[PDB]
RNA sequence: CGGGGAAACCCAGGUGGAGGCCUGUAGCGAUGCUGACGUGCAAAUCGCUCGUAUGAUUUGGGUAUCGGAGCGAAAGACUCA
RNA sequence: ACACGAGUUGUUCGGAAACUGAGCACAACGUUAUAUCGUUUUGUUAGGAAAGUGAAGGUGGUCGGCCAUAACUGAAAAGGGGCAACAGAGAACCUGGGAUUAUAUUCCAAAAAGAAAUUGCAUGUGGG
RNA sequence: CCCAACUGCAGACCGUACUCAUCACCGCAUCAGGUCCCCAAGCAUAGAAUGCUCUGGUACAUAGAGAAAGGUACACUCAGGGAAGUCGGCAAAAUAGAUGCGUAAGUUCGCAAGAAGCAUUGGCUCUGAGGGCAAAAAUUGCCAACUCAGAACUGCUUACGGCGGGGAAUCCAACUGUAUAAUUAAAACAUAGGUUUGUG
RNA sequence: AGAAGACCCUGUUGAGUUUGACUCCAGUCUGGCUCUGUGCGGCGA
RNA sequence: CACCGUCUAGGUUUCCGUGCUGUAAACUGAACCAACGGGAAGUUCCGGAGUCUUGUUUCGAGACAUCUGCCAGAUGGGGAGUUUGGCUG
RNA sequence: AGUGGUAAUGCGAAACACUGCCAGGUAACAAAUCAAUCCUCCCACGGUGAGCUUUCUUUUCACCAUAAUCCACCUUGGGCCUUUUACCGCGUUGUUCGGAGCGGGGGCUCAAGAUUGAAAAAUGCAGCUCUACGUACUGUUGUGAGUUCUGCGCAUUAACGCAAAAACCUGGGGUGU
């Protein structure tokens, strides 16, 4: 309680609690795992899409 | 040298408790302190903690299940079945 | 002419459950709006020990559905559960090995634990250590589904009922001789206070029914009636047959 | 021992300052009946167990 | 670590420190002398001998269960001589 | 033993203030002809409106758009009180003394024999 | 208004003596009974065994004088015989540490087992091995702390304390454990193991 | 000496325990009405 | 007996759907105290965040008993009270 | 509106200032083996006093002390980083470890100590010397044995898996903007 913060905690993020190993397989799952469904968020908009010009150039076909 | 004939870990016990209850003792007394196969971490290591309680010492992963060996031979039953009922789903 | 110790039991003095380093009850989440219509996901962070279960816990992270908080939800493992494992519980969930989905939405047999008798008493059925239910059939008009219970008796129960897929963790421990009353000292440890047992033919006429003689004999037939009072009822309590069953097993129970 | 309440050393404070005998003249007066104190408490024959 | 073998596996020297293991203090009990004492040191003690002594072990404080009731590894034992 | 006269000194030592445990049972609720009865920690009372605390802002005397001090409005905190451990938790003081007939990690006074640690509140100096 | 280092002032309540036991508590009492915790020296020795000793404590438990018979002992011996004593080897005797060798039937192969049974042991003077850290370093320097084996020489009156007697079978209970405080500790009870019953 | 025989018997004296003794009582079960309402029907008299 | 009115809207899907933005073996991240927009920088009022209540907290059972109270009968050493003649070499 | 180092992570006179809400850690528990701290015992060095002396004994006995609290920072056990990549190697009395990164080379840290200092000689003890609880001076090793403090735990036999909470600590997010 009468230490400063420094005996008790290191300059980074999660410092003090969490440890270098563990800091960074955080920082690089809020990377992938966010990166990942972009990928297949962006994949699902582009399905929709090609939906809507696979029956809607059907009205020029019959 | 080898030590004991046929009483492996058993020899703790002496002359007591009957031939056969060391016996069926035997297999499982054995089989909970031999380490298992971690499929996660590749290696050899699955040590059981407590009844059910097992724990890779390369992989400090945690596994639930069996109380004197890793996977009981009814588990491996289910992985199969829950497999296959979801192939059948999809 | 003094009380018998099975009466003397549901007094519950001496004779309660050794709680204090019992974890708490284990059970299934709460049946929310969050599992009615679509799935939570959870992790599992730790595989845990209590005394006086044979079967692993687990401590699984769900967030909560409404705040800005975790909660912490012990429940009973499976085999194969591990640290990490993301368990999914509620409709949309998908049929594996962890997840939490309705008897309705898993096809029929299949292996399944912690089903539960009515839907949301979180988990009454099949929760000792390597037991499992069979999802035998489903009844779409009544909306029930009718399993196999680990003793073998069947019983319908509401589709809408949930159950986690699995053995129950820790199974095959019956299996080990104990050896040694000191090993079932410990057993009994962190359960309540049943032992060691006394046999009743060990005891004085004033104690127990089957007590006294000069030789430990029971004199009266020890298979006693349903409608016996307590103290009379003690012995093979409305025993319908007696005997070294010689031949199939029949299921027990009404 | 050390522990006591207070409430019990001063019951054991009050017995202290009542095991002082009769005064001489008190045994002097007109109508005098008390010659011994009939009172007098030893810490070794009778207890007070306060 | 050494040795034998085509292999399955056997054979030896250490290492290690398992056990309701053994001898044996303290502790906890109480076998025999049918010892001493038996208006005692004592309304149950003394002496030597004996049981056990890592365990179902011993123990303090705190708590909880009682009168036709309590509690009991069960002797109708124990519940302030 | 008896009579008489004395003797126990603390910011830090033990307790309480101030922890929780096995448990207890006040309120509430139910019961009972009768409360002297039951429930009352598996996260936790009671058919069960037991929070009197207050984020942010508005109102108007203070310190260089931040504070801080006074009175209206209202986000957010489900789950009433109190006990139970002088062996568990917690806990800031250590020696020397020629200082007693008897007390001392307790008394020692300007060279405190002295050396500290800690809590509350306050000035001044200095920094934003 | 925030903060630092310092300073200035104040730091409340209760306990505190003595005991904790062969005299301070409980057993009617200054009762050989019981009663939780901490500190814990030297030598012999495996040693919280047991024997003796510096520190601390004590000489307090009615004493004196003193060869009866009879007793009681945490006291001894006893020639020849050696359980003939006795319900019964009850009581005593005997065995004994350590080291080397050796060990049967049976067996759940773990044991039985310290089976049984043999041998050695002193004192003294030496000789071998078993190491460190300081500069073919495969060797020159210096040095602690002990243990074991061997060897001559010499002595025994077998000489502290402490410390299994052993074997062949029969009965019963598997085992360690519990258990009639104050006449029964057992073969009883418990136990693991086996079975049954009720129960979704 | 110890102590109104702990054996045995007597008493219209007990008490612990037992049970197809005698008289009952809780408990368990079973029937009746109740709590107990709303519809479409069916077997009945 | 007809009609009207209460009675409105909607993720996804090529009318269905039935309240929906994530997963379909699983391998330990994050998520708060509203951004933004409209209609009349600060207010007020809306949307974001659908509206509606012949009302039940929600699910299951349901006029059963898994409820309540009285009668009625079987059982009933679990327990209570009491008794267990007399004469008598 | 904190800031160094590739990184393990560093830097505190007063801004590296504050905490509706959230999440961690501390409190917080565990064998045996080996190594073992304070301290005790012994041995070795000596100094002071005392005891023995027909003989012997470079001799026997006593004493030789350093409290908290600071301050500055050589070992031997943990964790890790970076660089070389290694599939036999490192290591323990001991049941094992390594491409999921061994071993070397450089490091960063943590824990237990050691050391220099402030306290502290002014104190303590035993001697002794001088004209009254008086004074002036003199003195202040050990590869021995025992030590649970520690190393020490996701830590014991286990169908035994080993309390809780207050209080506190750090972060996330926010404010400062
Ligand atoms: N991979 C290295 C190998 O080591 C080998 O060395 C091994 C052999 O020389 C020798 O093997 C022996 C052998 O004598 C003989 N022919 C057969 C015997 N089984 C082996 O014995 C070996 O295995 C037994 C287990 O049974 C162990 O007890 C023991 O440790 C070991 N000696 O002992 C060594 C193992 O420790 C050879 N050098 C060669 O094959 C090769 O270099
Ligand atoms: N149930 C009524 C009670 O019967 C008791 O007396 C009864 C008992 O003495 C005795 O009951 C015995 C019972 O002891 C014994 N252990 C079992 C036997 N089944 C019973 O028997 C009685 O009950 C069954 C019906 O269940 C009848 O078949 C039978 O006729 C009848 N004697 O038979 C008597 C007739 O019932 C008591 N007199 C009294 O408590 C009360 O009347
Ligand atoms: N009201 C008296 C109380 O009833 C309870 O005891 C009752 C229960 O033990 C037991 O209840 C049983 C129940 O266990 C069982 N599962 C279902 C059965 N319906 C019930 O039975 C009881 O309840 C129903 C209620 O209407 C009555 O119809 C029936 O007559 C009655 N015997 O019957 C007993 C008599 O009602 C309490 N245990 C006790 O404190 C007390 O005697
Ligand atoms: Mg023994
Ligand atoms: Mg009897
Ligand atoms: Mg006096
Ligand atoms: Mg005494
Ligand atoms: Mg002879
Ligand atoms: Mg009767
Ligand atoms: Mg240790």
């Amino acid at each position: 309680r009468l230490a400063s913060r420094h005996e008790k905690s290191v300059s980074r993020a999660y410092g003090g609690v969490l440890s270098h190993d563990q800091v960074r397989d955080r920082v690089v799952r809020a990377f992938l795992v966010e990166e990942q469904r972009i990928v297949k968020q962006a994949l699902k908009e582009h399905s929709k899409m090609k939906l809507s010009h696979k029956r809607t150039a059907n009205k020029k076909k019959s | 040298a080898k030590r004991t004939v046929k009483m492996g870990v058993m020899g703790r016990y002496g002359t007591r408790y009957g031939a056969n209850p060391r016996k069926r003792a035997k297999k499982l007394e054995v089989s909970q302190h031999a380490k298992h196969f971690c499929s996660f971490c590749g290696k050899f290591a699955f040590r059981r903690k407590a009844v059910g309680i097992w724990r890779c010492d390369g992989c400090s992963k945690t596994v639930a299940g069996g109380a004197y060996t890793l996977s009981t031979p009814n588990n491996s039953t289910v992985r199969s079945t829950v497999r296959r009922l979801r192939e059948l789903a999809k | 002419g003094k009380t018998v110790l099975s009466c003397r039991k549901g007094n519950g003095s001496v004779y309660q459950v050794h709680g204090h380093k019992r974890l708490g009850p284990a059970k299934l989440r709460i049946l929310d709006y969050a599992e009615r219509h679509g799935y939570m996901r959870g992790v599992v962070k730790s595989i845990e020990h209590e005394a006086g279960r044979g079967a692993a816990l687990a401590r699984v992270e769900f967030r909560h559905p409404y705040k800005f908080r975790r909660v912490k939800e012990l429940m009973v493992a499976p085999e194969g559960m591990f640290t990490g494992q993301s368990v999914f519980c509620g409709q949309k969930a998908p049929l594996a090995i962890g997840n939490v989905l309705p008897l309705g939405q898993i096809t029929e047999g299949c292996i399944v634990c912690n089903v539960e008798a009515k839907p949301g008493d979180r988990g009454t059925l099949a929760r000792a250590s390597g037991d499992y239910c069979i999802i035998i059939s489903h009844n779409h008009e009544t909306g029930r589904t009718r399993l196999k219970l680990p003793s073998g008796q069947k019983k319908s129960v509401p589709s809408t009922s949930r159950a986690m897929i699995g053995i129950i963790s820790g199974g095959g421990r019956i299996e080990k001789p104990v050896l040694k009353a000191g090993n079932s000292f410990y057993r009994f440890r962190g359960k309540r206070n049943c032992w060691p047992k006394v046999r009743g033919v060990a005891r004085n006429p004033v104690e127990h029914p089957h007590g006294g003689g000069n030789h430990q004999h029971i004199g009266h037939p020890s298979t006693v009636s349903r409608h016996s009072p307590p103290g009379q009822k003690v012995g093979l309590i409305a025993a319908r047959r007696t005997g070294r069953i010689r031949g199939g097993k029949a299921v027990k129970g009404a | 021992g050390r522990f006591k309440p207070l409430a019990v050393k001063k019951k054991y404070a009050k017995k202290m300052n009542q095991n002082k005998p009769v005064p001489y003249w008190i045994r002097l007066r007109t109508g005098n009946r008390i010659k011994w104190n009939e009172k007098r408490r030893h810490w070794r024959r009778t207890k007070l167990n306060y």
